[PDB]
């Protein structure tokens, strides 16, 4: 639709250049391409001449014997302009699919090098939207637009440079409705644009309406507000109503304006054709020759001056994925692993981080966990016992302080190795579209699926995976929405027993699940946790009273620490925060 | 039978405009079809004779007519704006006011996103089908039966080219669609695939990272990526091949005009200028006959939001107030449920059965049970949301079904375990319970549900503005906002279905502090599946697989109940 402002690009040519550097390596077929829209566009503008001198040699000076030459001439020159059209057509058709293929191809592994942080700080729904739109729009021009641009620009030229050596005082007079277009043009062009977004602007307010009232509706109906909102979506509708029209019709008299122009030509070129033909200044097959060139000016220039629209809108588009294709990926320093074969201790020393720099959420964090013993993050939302996983993880550098296991910074330590020696179960994992069995097979690739079906006993799995429809091949589209949620916990649980990381932090929900999953989560939990060390969430009331360690957390700082039975009768936070949440024994 | 619902009632108020918009259109093709004819008698009457009064007036004409029908195909256009416009006003409007009184076993047939869909898009594209019925449907057809009309009477003889030239293209027409149609639908899978492998790998991450297989994602990535690529060339290649052999036929076309015209001429039958009238004709026909082949292409895509639409102005609201309802001018808060059963669907076994239980005005009773035990259902009960397969559901020893629904819900007050705010003020949604609450009373509410502080910090503060969904307020607020929005309402009967999932535990127990001062003679529900809650509230009743396992207190419970013991044992 009518576009918003022109797009603000920074060196288009740098972009271009760059954008071209994709077509480099196809060079010949591009040239050739070039020259077919060129003698196919030529071959188009030859054909209302030589009809028109058809009408000069053959029909009008009686001659026929002469007609079957011309009318083969044409069955051969229509021929080819069809047979370039059809490759000019294909030709590019794998050639910009493959380009696209390229940036997609470009565009995703740059998604797995590039900082998770990207993925956080914008929604994801509207950067993949913002991108496969680019993608597209690129595609848009490079495979179509660009040559049906040059396409009717040789066309333009050339019918007037043939036009003008026919005949002048008539070119003048055709050419006479150019300025007719284009005026109107730009005038309906501006009204089209102006109600467009106007309509645009009162139909998105009363879509959103529509939108939320459906989505809560029964909060609407809770409080009898139905009066009240349908008086909401009418005010809305009914000016929706009067812009809707409006919109509705400049975006639709442009098309019988220009066949106006189109039929103006025709009565000029015949009016005045026929009038120099009875002069003898004309030939009549010139004038079918005119005739043909009639709606050469209309549309085909507006075609032109959209062609163009789309074309820099479409360098905005590269420039932005260009842009994504330049950010800095995540990558080692050349000293940094492998790690020794640890049990794994883990220590954290004066931390300071923050995902947005200005608010601080951890600050002077420094603790140290012994190979083996379990630990448990104790806190108020707010505190940053969530934070830490992803530290720990290195999805985010500390900003101050240093982090290291079993004896060397975290900074100073591949990723590689890091992510393969700490294992992560949280309390939003997630499953993949596949078999239960890929899913599970997603840490430890080569795992039999005899050593699996083990495995995945031990953790209270294996029950309910065969009690599924086709056991473990079963397909759990749209992320495992067919199975409990408890049962999901239990099958990111399985899954990160198999990858055996000697650190194991994990966060295990308990809002939703059945007590029966319960029992079988917890039990897998003490299994899984077994052998490694593990830096557990406490929402479990059995598991910070095993704790090794209990570290309590607040507004980014540690508090206390020390066994829960210390931390009871030390009259600590940690104290107020457990008699405020079990000081159920009132009861007992 | 479904229902006998027409949408061609939507258009009748405006059928003059209806009516207009085609009749302007002949005048338009008319005019387009006398274009070629005066062309004709420039030359052959013109030229020929000698006489220039002939061409110079018969220009001034085809100028005339070329503006005439510029004031038609304008007011063509014009009309069907405002017909097309209203249409989907008056359309949308009964559609919007279909679904505003839809029980939630309505919204549970057409899921809420289609819902959605059927209100926007497809509205809009019956608004479009109507704007198209009334100016391109009337234009092709007639510029294609016209057209083929003038060569006809130009010179029958000829005309019989146009056999051969329709033919092929219809079958053209058809072979694409047939062959294409399919190859169009296995790019739509292939590009989602894509977003599959996209969202999936924006999605887990962490997973994917954490887990060292990224290399794995760009090899399951390349996989989809191939298949879009491989999947556009064979759709599009087709394509690509039928606009340069539709334009050959065409083209073809002229040849066989001016051949077989040819001889016509030289047989003295046929004039020199009606031979270049009819190329006109001829190129108008097949261009005219092309149009009417996309025409049906978008027709039976807009078809199938004529089925949506019509079956939303055709449901049936699930829950209707008799004709001499009860008004209940109070209510007391006594609650009882009375051999209860619900299924959701007629295929699942029962979700609640056997439910009888009573609860006295004032009363503060904790509704406990493992997730899917039916306790947001039974809650539901009460506002009559929902109405029971088996047994009846009473306020104030009364059948909610004999009583007025405003009356009923008014006196009711929930706050649903999904939380929704609307687009506004935060003080606009507050009082979404009260219109003539005053701004105190909103405070001693928002200070209650432990929000007020929250809302006093905010530059805006009460006047701060609520977005679309309540999308800028985290989970904790906006919980916190409708517990707010729920007691500016000052009910008789309260339900709070897991109202603290987004709080803090240390605000939690604040609020239910609050309520037992500020909910003086209120009936109380406090649904939960956690025992630290269940105990603050004077009783507990206790569900397990859809059924009533025991009502009574801790001590009482945790002696007779499996369920609470097996509730206990889960969490301690
Ligand atoms: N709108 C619905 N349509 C069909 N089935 C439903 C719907 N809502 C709930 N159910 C099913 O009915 C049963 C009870 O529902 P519900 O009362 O929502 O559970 P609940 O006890 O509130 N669980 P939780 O929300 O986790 O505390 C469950 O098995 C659900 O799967
Ligand atoms: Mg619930």
């Amino acid at each position: 639709g009518p576009i918003l402002e022109k797009p603000a690009l920074k060196n288009p040519t740098a972009t271009l250049r760059r954008l071209l550097g994709y077509l480099r390596p196809h060079t010949f077929t591009l040239i050739m391409v070039f020259v077919f829209v060129t003698v196919s566009s030529i071959l188009g503008v030859l054909s209302p001449y030589l009809i028109g001198k058809t009408i000069d040699v053959v029909f009008v000076p009686r001659r026929f014997d002469l007609l079957p030459r011309y009318m083969l001439i044409l069955g051969t020159i229509y021929a080819l302009t069809s047979l370039l059209f059809w490759l000019q057509g294909k030709i590019m058709l794998t050639l910009s699919q493959d380009v696209v293929f390229r940036l997609r191809k470009e565009l995703f592994e740059k998604l797995q090098r590039v900082p998770v942080g990207f993925f956080d700080r914008t929604p994801h729904g509207d950067i993949i939207s913002r991108v496969i739109n680019d993608v597209d729009n690129i595609n848009n021009v490079l495979g179509n637009s660009i040559i049906q641009f040059f396409s009717g620009i040789v066309t333009l030229a050339g019918a007037v440079i043939m036009m003008f050596r026919v005949n002048v005082i008539l070119s003048l007079v055709t050419l006479s409705i150019v300025p007719l277009t284009v005026l109107i043009t730009q005038i309906v062009s501006s009204q089209t644009r102006k109600y467009f977004y106007e309509n645009q602007r009162v139909l998105g307010q009363l879509n959103g309406i529509i939108e939320e009232d459906i989505s809560g509706l029964t909060v609407i109906k809770l409080f009898t507000r139905e009066e009240k909102e349908m008086e909401k979506f009418d005010r809305v509708n009914e000016s929706l109503r009067k812009v809707g029209t409006k919109a509705q019709i400049f975006s639709g008299v442009l098309p019988p304006l220009m066949n106006m122009v189109n039929n103006l030509g025709f009565a000029l070129i015949s009016g005045f054709g026929g009038w120099l033909a009875l002069k003898d200044i004309i030939t009549v097959g010139t004038i079918a020759t005119f005739i043909g060139y009639s709606r050469q000016f209309t549309r085909p220039l507006n075609e032109l001056s959209n062609q163009f629209n789309m074309i820099q809108m479409a360098l905005a588009s590269a420039e932005r994925i260009f842009e994504i294709l330049d950010l800095e990926e995540e990558k080692d320093d050349p000293d940094a692993v492998e790690l020794r074969e640890v049990r794994g201790e883990i220590e954290f020393k004066n931390v300071w981080f923050s995902y947005d720099k200005k608010k601080p959420v951890l600050k002077d964090i420094t603790f140290h966990i012994k190979p083996g013993q379990k630990v448990a993050l104790v806190g108020p939302t707010g505190s940053g016992k969530t934070t830490i996983v992803n530290l720990l993880m290195r999805f985010y550098d500390v900003d101050r302080g240093q982090i290291l296991v079993d004896g060397i910074d975290i900074r100073k330590i591949k990723r590689s190795s890091l992510r393969s020696s700490i294992g992560i179960v949280l309390q939003d994992t997630i499953l993949f579209s596949t078999t239960v069995k890929e899913n599970l097979k997603y840490g430890n690739p080569g795992a039999t699926d005899e050593e699996i079906k083990e495995a995945a006993k031990l953790t209270h799995s294996d029950h309910f995976i065969k009690h599924l429809p086709e056991g473990y091949e079963t397909v759990l589209t749209d992320n495992g929405e067919d199975l409990s949620q408890g049962q999901r916990q239990l099958l990111a649980i399985t899954r990160a027993f198999l990858a055996n990381p000697k650190i194991l932090i994990l966060d295990e929900a308990t809002s939703n699940v059945d007590t029966k999953t319960e029992k079988s989560i917890q039990a897998a939990m003490w299994k899984l946790m077994e052998g490694k060390t593990s830096i557990i969430i406490a929402h479990r009331l059995n598991t910070i009273k095993n704790a090794d360690l209990i570290i309590v957390l607040r507004d980014g700082e540690i508090v206390e620490m020390g066994k829960h039975d210390e931390l009871i009768q030390k009259r600590g936070f940690y104290y107020e925060l457990f008699t405020s949440q079990y000081g159920l024994v009132v009861e007992k | 039978g479904g229902g006998s619902k027409t949408l061609a009632r939507y258009l009748k108020p405006y059928w003059i405009f209806a009516v207009l918009a085609p009749l302007f259109m002949v005048v338009e093709v008319i005019c387009d079809l006398s274009q070629p004819t005066l062309l004709a008698r420039i030359v052959d009457e013109g030229i020929a004779r000698g006489d220039f009064s002939l061409v110079l007036k018969t220009g001034i004409l085809m100028l005339i007519v070329a503006l005439i029908g510029a004031v038609g195909g304008i007011g063509c256009t014009v009309f069907a704006s405002y017909a097309s416009q209203n249409f989907g006003a008056d359309l949308r409007r009964d559609l919007f006011r279909k679904v505003l009184s839809f029980s939630i076993s309505n919204v549970n047939r057409f899921h809420t996103s289609s819902l959605i869909t059927r209100l926007t898009n497809d509205v809009t594209q019956l608004q479009n089908l109507v704007m198209m019925l009334l100016r391109i449907v009337v234009r092709a057809p007639l510029l294609f039966v016209g057209g083929i009309v003038m060569a006809v009477s130009i010179n029958v003889k000829l005309s019989s080219v146009l056999i051969f030239l329709i033919p092929p293209i219809v079958l053209l027409f058809v072979w694409l669609t047939k062959k294409g149609n399919p190859l169009f639908r296995k790019i739509q899978e292939s590009t989602d695939e894509v977003n599959r492998v996209v969202r999936e790998n924006l999605l887990g991450v962490r997973v994917v990272r954490a887990f060292r297989r990224e290399e794995y994602e760009n090899e399951n990535f390349r996989k989809a990526n191939e298949s879009l690529r491989r999947s556009i060339i064979s759709a599009f290649s087709l394509i690509v091949f039928a606009l340069p052999l539709f334009i050959f036929i065409v083209n073809m076309g002229m040849i066989a005009v001016l051949w077989f015209g040819g001889v016509l001429v030289r047989n003295n039958q046929m004039e020199i200028g009606s031979i270049m009238a009819y190329t006109n004709y001829l190129m108008q026909i097949m261009f005219s006959l092309m149009m009417i082949g996309n025409i049906l292409n978008f027709i039976v895509r807009a078809s199938a939001s004529a089925k949506r639409v019509l079956e939303v102005l055709n449901e049936k609201p699930a829950i209707e107030e008799a004709d001499n309802a009860l008004a209940l001018p109070n209510v007391e808060g006594s609650v009882s449920f009375e051999n209860v059963e619900f299924r959701y669907f007629e295929n699942t076994d029962p979700v609640l059965s056997g439910v009888n239980f009573s609860v006295k005005p004032g009363s503060l009773v904790a509704v406990l049970g493992e997730t899917g035990s039916g306790k947001s259902t039974l809650m539901n009960l009460i506002p009559r949301l929902i109405d029971p397969e088996r047994g009846r559901v009473e306020v104030d020893e009364l059948d909610v079904r004999t009583v007025k629904l405003k009356d009923l819900r008014g006196h009711i007050s929930a706050v649903p375990q999904e939380t929704v705010l609307f687009s506004g003020t935060i003080k606009e949604n507050l009082k979404w319970g009260r219109e003539d609450a005053t701004d105190d009373e909103i405070v001693e509410a928002a200070k209650i549900a432990q929000i007020h502080d929250f809302i006093i910090s905010l530059p805006e503060g009460y006047d701060s503005r609520v977005e679309r969904g309540g999308r800028n307020f985290s989970g904790g607020q906006k919980q916190r906002l409708s517990i707010a929005r729920a007691l500016v309402k000052k009910p008789k009967v309260l339900i709070l279905d897991d109202c603290t999932s987004s709080v803090d535990p240390i605000t939690e127990k604040r609020i239910l502090d609050g309520l037992k001062r500020y909910t003086k003679g209120c009936t109380t529900f406090i649904i939960t599946q956690k025992i630290p809650t269940a105990l603050l509230a004077d009783k507990i009743l206790v569900l397990h697989e859809g059924k009533v396992a025991g009502f009574g207190t801790h001590k009482e419970l945790l002696e007779h109940c499996k369920p609470y013991r097996e509730i206990y044992e889960s969490q301690f």
